[PDB]
Parts: structure tokens; sequence; C-alpha cells
């Protein structure tokens, strides 16, 4: 807890990147869509995968300079 | 009409590429038994001309080059020298096949 | 059309019995080599060995 | 005639050491 | 069949120079680049468009496959 | 004093076959691939000989033996990846060999073409059994796939698959007999290659223009000696960069797991050089129809010399048939790709149309193109 | 679902065509494997004799081989005894048979990590993404206990608990043992275990490119020299 | 006017036996020189990553 993670700093910076901002907007849209309905089989794996692809791509550009 | 067909034949003659090597249609005919009979029935000067044209085409293909556009053979000047000999050989072969069938 | 003609037709007619006998030779050899049940359970003697 | 048979010019392929017709050989053959 | 009696050739003269006396790369670029460009010009129309439509239907098939894996928002009623 | 080179019997056979052979002076780099195939065969023989020197054909010890070759044997990783990438290079050279034969009208050498087709079958069987040999997951499952596809034959298939299996599935006996066959069959390939070269030397060699090359012929040595040496050096460059930098892009990662009968792979595919036949067999929706489509799609190369309806041998002066041939090569690329991805939408219709177009081009469209090409050149 | 999440292309220190591995990173990854990953996974094709020469001194490898106890035998009366390990011994099995591994790991079988990089799509990128990609499941994805949501795992329901976190072990170099650092080190170690011939193969390739960049222009020059007789040959036809 | 290829031909490239001797001696010396140069290039590309670069920390 004392040692901050370079991983999570890069993660939050890539959240601040705007393509991932739009991806999180779709994520909350899917979350409210699924949560405001019972007896449904829809999950938010598609939007989560799109967000994770974009954000992990940003991380893969901009992570390993912080590691030894 | 016939003029459009002649023009399209000219375009195909340019697109075929054997005019760029100085060859002719009878030069580029594949040598089957009837074709070999036609070449053996050819006179001496036409035989020498054909073999020199084939040799020059092989040399140009070896060097991966073509003749200059001045020295390309033209569609109007493409002589059909092997056509009568080939037609006679085909006629004789068809006569032999008909006699063998009957 | 090289093989289509009266001389070739009658040559083929002469060669039907020989080709048919050769086909019979090949068929009998195939049954004997493979020990085919579907044929060999109809001849009298060879029925004995299959029990 | 066979006297009309003349060897064509080869200067587009020939090396620089023997490019001159008036200059003798056997002084650059070892180098080549 | 042997190298001595293959074909009958008359009145043909061949001239060749010594490899030790002529260059191995005689103007390799100046008349080498135009020859390659000429060969490409002669045989580019018969080769390229088939691979172009390979690329087109390759991209179309991958796009259609990914759209098939994409979920369809029509299950609500 | 005598000329020993053309007097000594073995020496005069070597001289008449390889040294003083009258070769066409204008054959391009596409004529290096026969010698490339021979050199690839020798490289495969040597590398597989060392792999079998350090390899055990036991189901329990096949994978551990392969790992022992890769890790413990000195440069055994180099030998194994030389073997695998040489199989990829062997099939590349085979495909370019067949492409040269189709484009430049070399199939008119009918017996040489048929011996080549038999060589192609033998090499495909050799490479299939060799891919089965490391006993990986994809090796075992591809073996089961191919043997069941053979078992699709009515009234013969079940007995033949039990006979080839040595049991009821791919197992100890199947792996051991596949090792024996994979060892022995390249020597049959070599003997058939001597037969191939013997028939070719009987008929002579073919020039790219398709004409009579006897007007201008040169000795094979030193011209094609140094040309084939340059081709061997370039082929070694590609093979060694494939071994030392990209050793797994033509391989399969699922082959690095032990063969589990209980666990299936996610997507089962054969090697990349079986992919067009795999795609057409997936395209025809019948087991007997699929295996017959595979068999006919390889035998149609032997059927090829009876489809020559043109008075020109090579496609050098045949632009319409050139376009059709390049569409055929493009369709083979599509078939390799469709064998790549699994059998889903739209790969169903893409593979079906690819197979139908492939057969239609190679059977119907090319002779019709040759006929109208002769009509356009005013031959009849 | 049926989708797969492709791991991204991370800039490893060995991703270049002439770049070798970071041997200190392989050391830290081996320490991570020994102190964390060895309790469930097996590495039966890698030994301490493989470790010596690229990561550890012979004495250090002997010490960390003798710190574990291995089963050996038989002795004179025929009884399986236990002895300290040696260099030639391989890494010890945490389970004697895969069925015991399935019993002790809630049905899931932990695969052998001697070829996992060469046997998974992506390799070390996949290993890094799987180890650092643990996240809460989204809405509508109900996962029973014993399974954890992981987007990079095919099927998205892995049977692996999150094995590494911040300060999960102590490094001997003083390197901060964060999640990303531990994952990168263990991915480098797993890449080495999958391809022990990595740096040697890269050196072979460098020598091959230098050698072939020497040979190919010169061999081409020899070919053009021999073929210069024909490529400059002139033909004349003189009929009478 | 005698150049370096001229001296090389007049001394070593004339006879086949001394040609082969030149090839063998050049093979020995070029094997050593090429191995040294390619190894040094590899070390300079991978400074600070190899075991021969990091063994001094963990030895003695
Ligand atoms: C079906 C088969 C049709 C065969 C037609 C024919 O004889 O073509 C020979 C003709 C010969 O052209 P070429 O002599 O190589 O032209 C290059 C010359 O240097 C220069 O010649 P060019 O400039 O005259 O040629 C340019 C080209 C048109 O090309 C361009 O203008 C280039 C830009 C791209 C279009 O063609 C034309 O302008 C006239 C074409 C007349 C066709 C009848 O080849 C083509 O027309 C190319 C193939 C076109 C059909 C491809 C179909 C693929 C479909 C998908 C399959 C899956
Ligand atoms: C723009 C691109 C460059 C154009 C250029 O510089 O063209 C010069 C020149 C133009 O040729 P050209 O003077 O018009 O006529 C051909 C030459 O007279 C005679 O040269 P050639 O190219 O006909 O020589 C026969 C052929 C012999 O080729 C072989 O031996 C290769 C055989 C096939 C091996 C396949 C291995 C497997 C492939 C799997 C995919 O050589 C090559 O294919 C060139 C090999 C170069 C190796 C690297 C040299 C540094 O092209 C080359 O020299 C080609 C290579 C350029 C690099
Ligand atoms: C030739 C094709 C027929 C061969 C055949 O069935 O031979 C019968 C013999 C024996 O056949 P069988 O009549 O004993 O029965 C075997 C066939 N099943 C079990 C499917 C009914 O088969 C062989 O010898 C196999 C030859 C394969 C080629
Ligand atoms: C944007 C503008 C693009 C312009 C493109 C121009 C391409 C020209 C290609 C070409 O053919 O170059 C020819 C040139 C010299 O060749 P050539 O014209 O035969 O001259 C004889 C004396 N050198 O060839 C060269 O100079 C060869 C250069 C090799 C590098
Ligand atoms: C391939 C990429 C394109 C290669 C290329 O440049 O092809 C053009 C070349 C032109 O050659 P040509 O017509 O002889 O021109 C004479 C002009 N001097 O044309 C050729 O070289 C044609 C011969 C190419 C042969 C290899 C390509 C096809 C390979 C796959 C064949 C598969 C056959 C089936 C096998 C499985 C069954
Ligand atoms: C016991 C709690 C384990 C620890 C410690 C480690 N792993 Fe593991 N792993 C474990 C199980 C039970 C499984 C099977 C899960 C499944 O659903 O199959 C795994 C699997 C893996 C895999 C394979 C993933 C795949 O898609 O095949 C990998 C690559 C993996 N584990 C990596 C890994 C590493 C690097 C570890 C050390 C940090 C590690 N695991 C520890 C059980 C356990
Ligand atoms: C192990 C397999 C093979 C070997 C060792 C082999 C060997 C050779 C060699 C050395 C040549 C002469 C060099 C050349 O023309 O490229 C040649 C040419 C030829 N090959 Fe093959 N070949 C093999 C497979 C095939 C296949 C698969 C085919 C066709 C389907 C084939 C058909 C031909 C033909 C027709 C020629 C003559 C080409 C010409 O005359 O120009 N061969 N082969
Ligand atoms: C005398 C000749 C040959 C012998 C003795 C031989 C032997 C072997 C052995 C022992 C293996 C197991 C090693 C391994 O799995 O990597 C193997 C694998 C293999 N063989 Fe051969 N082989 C020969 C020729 C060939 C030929 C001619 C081909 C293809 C044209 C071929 C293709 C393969 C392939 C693809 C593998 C799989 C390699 C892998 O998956 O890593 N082999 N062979």
């Amino acid at each position: 807890e004392e040692l901050v993670d370079p991983l999570t700093t890069v993660r939050e910076h890539c959240e601040q990147l705007e393509k991932c901002v739009k991806a999180r907007e779709r994520l909350e849209l899917c979350d409210n869509r699924v949560s405001s309905r019972s007896q449904t089989e829809e999950d938010c794996t598609e939007e989560l995968f799109d967000f994770l692809h974009a954000r992990d791509h940003c991380v893969a550009h901009k992570l390993f300079k912080n590691l030894k | 009409s016939s003029k459009w067909l002649d023009g399209f034949r000219k375009w195909y003659y340019n697109a075929a590429g054997f005019n760029k090597l100085g060859l002719m249609r009878d030069d580029t005919l594949h040598e089957t038994e009837d074709v070999k009979e036609a070449i053996r029935r050819l006179p001496e000067d036409l035989y020498n001309d054909r073999m020199f044209r084939i040799k020059r085409a092989l040399d140009l293909t070896m060097r991966h080059q073509i003749l200059p556009k001045d020295q390309w053979t033209k569609y109007e000047e493409d002589k059909f020298y092997l056509e009568p000999y080939l037609k006679e050989v085909i006629r004789e072969r068809k006569e032999r096949e008909e006699w063998a069938k009957k | 059309s090289r093989f289509l003609g009266p001389r070739y037709r009658e040559l083929a007619r002469n060669w039907i019995p020989t080709a048919g006998m050769w086909g019979t030779v090949g068929a009998v050899g195939l049954v004997w080599a493979t020990d085919w049940r579907l044929i060999l359970d109809w001849v009298p003697y060879i029925n004995g060995k299959f029990k | 005639s066979h006297t009309d048979v003349k060897v064509p010019d080869f200067s587009d392929y020939r090396r620089a050491e023997v490019l001159d017709s008036t200059k003798s050989s056997k002084e650059s053959s070892e180098a080549r | 069949r042997e190298f001595g009696n293959l074909a009958r050739i008359r009145h043909v003269i061949s001239y060749s120079l010594s490899p030790f006396e002529q260059r191995a790369f005689p103007s390799y670029f100046s008349k080498g680049i135009p020859n390659v460009l000429r060969r490409t010009r002669e045989r580019i129309l018969r080769v390229a468009p088939p691979f172009v439509v390979v690329y087109l239907i390759y991209t179309w098939g991958n796009q259609e496959f990914e759209q098939s894996k994409r979920k369809n928002p029509a299950m609500y009623e | 004093m005598t000329n020993m080179r053309k007097t000594h019997p073995l020496f005069k056979i070597i001289n008449h076959s390889f040294i003083d052979l009258p070769a066409p002076s204008n054959i391009s780099s596409w004529w290096n691939f026969g010698s490339l195939l021979g050199v690839c065969l020798m490289v495969q023989i040597i590398t597989g000989l060392f792999l079998a020197m350090h390899y055990t054909s036991d189901t329990m010890t096949a994978f551990s033996s392969v790992t022992h070759i890769c890790r413990d044997v000195n440069y055994g990783w180099l030998i194994r990846y030389m073997h695998a990438n040489g199989a990829s290079m062997f099939f590349i050279c085979l495909f370019l060999h067949v492409g040269r034969g189709l484009y430049y009208g070399s199939y008119t050498f009918m017996e040489t073409w048929n011996i080549g087709v038999l060589l192609l079958f033998a090499v495909m069987a050799t490479a299939f059994m060799g891919y089965v040999l490391p006993w990986g997951q994809m090796s075992f499952w591809g073996a089961t796939v191919i043997t069941n596809l053979l078992s699709a034959i009515p009234y013969i298939g079940t007995t033949l698959v039990e006979w080839i299996w040595g049991g009821f599935s791919v197992d100890k006996a199947t792996l051991t007999r596949f090792f024996a066959f994979h060892f022995i069959l390249p020597f049959i390939i070599a003997a058939l290659a001597i037969v191939h070269l013997l028939f070719l030397h009987e008929t002579g060699s073919n020039n790219p223009t398709g004409l009579n090359s006897d007007a201008d012929k040169i000795p094979f040595h030193p011209y094609y000696t140094i040309k084939d040496i340059l081709g061997i050096l370039i082929m070694f460059l590609i093979l060694m960069t494939l071994v030392l930098f990209f050793p797994d892009m033509l391989g399969d990662p699922d082959n690095y797991m032990p063969a589990n009968p209980l666990n299936t792979p996610p997507h089962i595919k054969p090697e990349w050089y079986f992919l067009f036949a795999y795609a057409i067999l997936r395209s025809i929706p019948n087991k007997l129809g699929g295996v017959l489509a595979l068999i006919l799609s390889i035998l149609i190369l032997a059927l090829m010399p009876f489809l020559h309806t043109s008075k020109q041998r090579s496609l050098m002066f045949r632009p319409i048939t050139q376009i059709l041939y390049w569409i055929l090569v493009a369709n083979l690329l599509i078939l390799t790709w469709i064998g790549g991805q699994p059998v889903e939408h739209p790969f169903i219709i893409i593979g079906q149309l690819a197979s139908i177009s492939y057969f239609s081009i190679i059977l119907i469209l090319m002779p019709i193109s040759g006929i109208i090409e002769d009509k356009m050149l005013k031959l009849y | 679902s049926d989708l797969e999440l492709h791991p991204p292309s991370y800039p490893w220190s060995h991703r270049g065509l002439l770049s070798s591995l970071d041997h200190t990173s392989i050391r830290r990854g081996f320490q991570v494997y020994k102190q964390v990953c060895s309790s469930c996974h097996s590495m039966d094709y890698v030994a301490y004799r493989h470790l010596v020469g690229v990561c550890y001194t012979e004495e250090e490898a002997k010490a960390l081989a003798e710190e574990v106890e291995v089963q050996d035998g038989p002795n004179d009366d025929g009884e399986m005894f236990m002895r300290p390990g040696k260099l030639s011994d391989y890494f010890p099995k945490p389970y004697p048979n895969p069925e015991a591994a399935r019993a002790a790991n809630n049905g899931a079988l932990p695969p052998d990590l001697s070829y996992i990089v060469r046997a998974r799509h992506g390799g070390e990128d996949y290993v890094f993404s799987l180890l650092t990609g643990y996240c809460e499941p989204p809405t509508g994805v109900s996962l029973r206990e014993g399974l954890y949501f992981n987007p990079y795992f095919p099927g998205q329901a892995i049977g692996m608990a999150p094995p590494i976190y911040t300060e999960v072990l102590e490094y001997d170099d003083g390197t901060p043992a964060t999640m990303s650092q531990v994952a990168k080190d263990v991915a480098t170690f797993l890449r080495w275990a999958s391809e022990p011939e990595h740096d040697h193969r890269k050196r072979m390739g460098l020598k091959m490119l230098l050698m072939m960049g020497l040979l190919l222009p010169l061999t081409y020059a020899m070919k053009r020299h021999k073929w210069s007789v024909l490529k400059s040959r002139k033909l004349a036809y003189r009929p009478p | 006017s005698p150049t370096i290829p001229s001296r090389l031909y007049s001394l070593l490239f004339r006879r086949t036996s001394t040609f082969a001797l030149t090839i063998a001696v050049g093979a020995l010396f070029f094997e050593r020189a090429f191995d040294q140069g390619a190894d040094a290039i590899y070390e300079h590309i991978n400074e600070g990553k190899l075991w021969k670069h990091i063994k001094h920390k963990y030895e003695n």
C-alpha cells in the first residue's frame, strides 16, 4: 500500500485518455441497461472487452519505462 | 464490323508479346508431330530464318530484354508461312485416320 | 473420334471376351486374396473353413 | 564475305583498364 | 541428345568477350532500373488485380466475422 | 591418354547428366527450384537422421525426447527447427515447382509430370506423419482427423482405419509405425526423384518461352552450377532467418502441449501446406464427397496434360490464360486462408465459392480461354 | 462468452531481432516462480543445471538445489528414501499425478510452465496480461466460487486465484516487488524456460546476417562474372 | 603501377595449391576476426543484459 503501482498510474492515465472515456461511457450505458431490467441474459462483456483493448493498448505503449 | 475486330486483334497482338521478341505466330506454335513435319517440309531459307528468330528470342529472354520498338514485327507483316504446310499435314493425317477407321 | 469406327468397333468386339475373362480373373483373385465372405459363403467346399 | 565480319563495339561492358584500343594488355591482366 | 548434334543452324555468328576483361555489373542501375520498371509495366495488370480482390474479400470476411461475434441489441421487448 | 570424365562409367553418367547436359540458355530463376527441392531433401535427410539419433518413438517418451533434443542435445534445437522450417521451405519449393510447370507448359512431359505427382503425394504423406511424430496435442488430433477422413470410405474405411491405426485410435502402434514410415519414405522419394530426373533427361528441359531451345543451348556447368549455387545460398538465407528469428510463426503453439485425448484443442487445423485441401474438404458438406474432393484436387494435376487445348505451350504469349492462372493462384491463397479460420460465417460461402471457382477455372475456364485465344490469333 | 481478448504488444527488452533477455529479470522471475508459482505449477523440463550459466553461479545453483528435498532410491534393502537435491535433478513436482493436482486445485489442472509461452497465443504478452488483468466481473456474468473472472483467459472464467500482488515476495536486488514488476520478471523467466536457446539463437542470427551480407553480393558477383559471357553475347545472321 | 590485386595474383592467386593455402589461412584468420567482431557487436547491442556482463556482482 505504501509503494504505489506504476501499473495503476499508467492505468488511470489511460482512463484519462479520451477513447477510453468514450469506452467507459458505453460501459456505464450497458451497466444501467442491464441493471434496469430483470430476466435478461445480456452481459457487458463486449463493451468491457472494447474498453480493455483500448486501455491495455495505451498501457502497452506507455508502461515499461517505469519498470526496472 | 470487321474494322473493330481488326483493331482489337491488333491490341491483342501487342498484348501477346511475341512481337517484341521478333517472333511470329508460326514461330511460337508448339512443336507437335504435325508441326515438326511442317518444319521438316519447310524450305531452307524459311527454316534458317525461323531458327535464327527462335535463337534471338531465346537470347532476349535470357537477357530479360526485348527488341527496340523499331525492330518489333508488325501485325500486318506477320507472315503465315507455316500455314499451308501445316494444313497439308493435317489433311494427310485426317486421310490416314479415315482410311484406318474404314 | 479416332477410336470410333467400324474396324475399331469389331476389334473391340473381338476383345470383349478376353477383357471379360481377365476381369473374371481379377475378381476371383481379389476374392481369394481378401477372403471375401460375401462371395466365399456360397461355393460348396470353401464354406467348410469359415464354420 | 567473311572479311565483312567485324566484331561490334564492347565498350558498354568492358572494364576500365582495357577500354583503350591503343593501350597494350598484359599490364592490367594480372590486376583483373 | 548429346551436345554435338541437337539442331541444324546455318549462317549464324556469335560474339563473346572474356569475363576477366568485361565487367560483372555493367551499369547495374542506370539500365537496370528501367528494365525492371519495363518488366513490371508489362506484367502488372495480369498479376495485381487478383491479389487486390484477395485483399478485399479478406478484409470483408474478417469484418463480417467480427460483426457476427458482435452481439445484436435486439433481445429486448 | 583418355578423357576420364567421359570414359569412366560413373563419371560419364555424372558428366552426361549434370556436367555436359545441354540446358536451355534462357531458363529463369524458376528453374532453380528443382535443385532447391533436391537440396532440401538432402538437408531433411541429414537433420531427421540426427533427430532420430536422439528421438524415441514411444508415446510416453516422444514429447520428453523432443524437449531433450531441444534443451540437452548440443544444437538440437537448431536441428529440430531446421527440420521444421525446411519442411515449410520444401513445400514452398514444391508449390513454386508446380506453378512453374503449370505456367510454362511443362506438363506436356507427361510421364515426368506423373512421377512428379507421385512425388507430391509421397512428400505430403511424409510431412503429415512427421508432423504427427512429436506427439503434440495438434499432432495427435490432426492424425485422428485425417484417419477418420480416410475412414469415411464406405465398406472399406473402418477396416482400413483400424489397420492403419494398429488398434482403435491413434496410439502407441500408430506413432511407432508413423515413425518407421516417416523414416523410410524420403528414401522412396529420393528414388522416385532419380526416376523423375531420368524421365526429364530423356525428354530434355523446357525454356520459359516454350519454343525449341536446341538452337541456343549451353552446358549446365559452370552456368547453371553457379546459378543453382546462388539459389541454394538464397534458400539457405530464408531458411536460416526462419530458423533463427521466426521459428514459430509457421509452426503451431498447440503442438507444444502434450497430446491429451480427453481435452480437445479450441480450433483444430492442420499445417499451412494442407490448408487448401482442408478448406475444400470442409467446403463440400459430405464426408465421402469431401475426401473424394481432396483426392481429385490433387489428382487433377495428373489429369492436367489432357486439358491442353492451345497450340502454344507456355503462357508467355497467352494473356487471358495468364489472367486465369493468376486468379487460380489467388484462389489457392483464399483456400489456404479459409483453411486457416474455422468453419463459420461467412467462411462457409467463401470456402464453397473458392472451391467451386478453383475447380471451374482449372477444368473448364482454362481450355476455353486457350480455344478463344487461338481463335483470336487466327489458328482455325 | 465466445470472444477472445487479444493481449497487446508490450515492449520487452528481447523483442528486437538482435536483442537478448535481461538475465537479472530472469533471476527475479525464477525467484517469483520458486516462492509463488512452484506450489501449483510444474517445470519438469527445466533443471538447476539449466539454471547455471545464464542466471546463477554454480555455487548458488548448488545451494538453491540443495535447499529442496527430493525423493530417490532404491537403496540396498529396496526402500524409497529422501535426499537433498543436486544440479542434475529437475524442479520438483508439487503433485505426484495430475489427478492429485485436480483434486487439490478444485478440478482445474495447472499446466506445466516449461512451454507455456511457446504454447499460448501471445506468449509472454499473454502471461503478463493474464497476471495483471484480474478484474471484477461485469454485470450479468454470474461466476460460481472457485472461478475468477479474467478477460484474457479463453472462457473468461479461470480456475486461478490471483497469484501475485504488491509485496508478494522479497527480491534480493532491492527491486520494488510491485505487481507489474513481478509479472514482467516472471514472464521473462517463462520465456527463457520456453526457449533456453534464445540469446544463443540471436547470436547465430546476427552472425548469419553479417556472413550472408558478405556472401550474397560476392556470390552474385561470381554468378554475373560467369554469366557475363552470355549476357554480352552478340548474335548476327548472314544468309547468302 | 603494380596494384594490390596484381601482387595478390602474382603471388597467391596464380597456382591452385597456393590458392588453396591462401583460402585456408584466410579461413582461419577470418574465422577468428569475424567471431571477435560479431561477438563484440552482440555485446554492444546487449550491454548490461548478459550473464558475462552480470557475473561480477555474484562472484567472489
Ligand atoms: C495455485 C493457487 C497456483 C498458483 C500459485 C499459480 N497458478 Fe497458474 N494455474 C493454477 C490453476 C488451478 C490453473 C488452471 C486454471 C484454468 O482455468 O485452466 C492455472 C493456469 C495457469 C496458466 C494457463 C492459462 C491458460 O489459459 O492456459 C498460466 C499461464 C498460469 N496459470 C500462470 C501462472 C504463473 C505465471 C504463476 C506464478 C506467478 C502461477 N500461475 C501461479 C494454479 C496456480
Ligand atoms: C521431391 C520432389 C521433386 C524433385 C526432387 C524434383 C526434381 C526436379 C528437378 C531437379 C528438375 C530440373 C530443374 C527444374 O527444371 O526445376 C525438375 C523439373 C521438373 N519437375 Fe520436378 N521434382 C520434384 C517434384 C515435382 C512435382 C511435384 C512436379 C509437378 C507436379 C514435377 C514436375 C516437373 C517437371 C514437369 C519438370 C520439367 C520442367 C522443365 O522441363 O522446364 N516435379 N524436377
Ligand atoms: C530421411 C529423412 C527424414 C527423417 C529420418 C526424418 C525424421 C524425423 C524425426 C525423428 C522427427 C521428429 C522430430 C520432431 O518431431 O521435431 C521428424 C519430424 C518432422 N518431419 Fe521429418 N524426417 C525426414 C524427412 C522429412 C521430410 C522430407 C519432411 C517434409 C517434406 C519432413 C517433415 C517433418 C516435419 C514437418 C516434422 C515435424 C517437426 C515439428 O513439428 O517440429 N521430414 N522427422
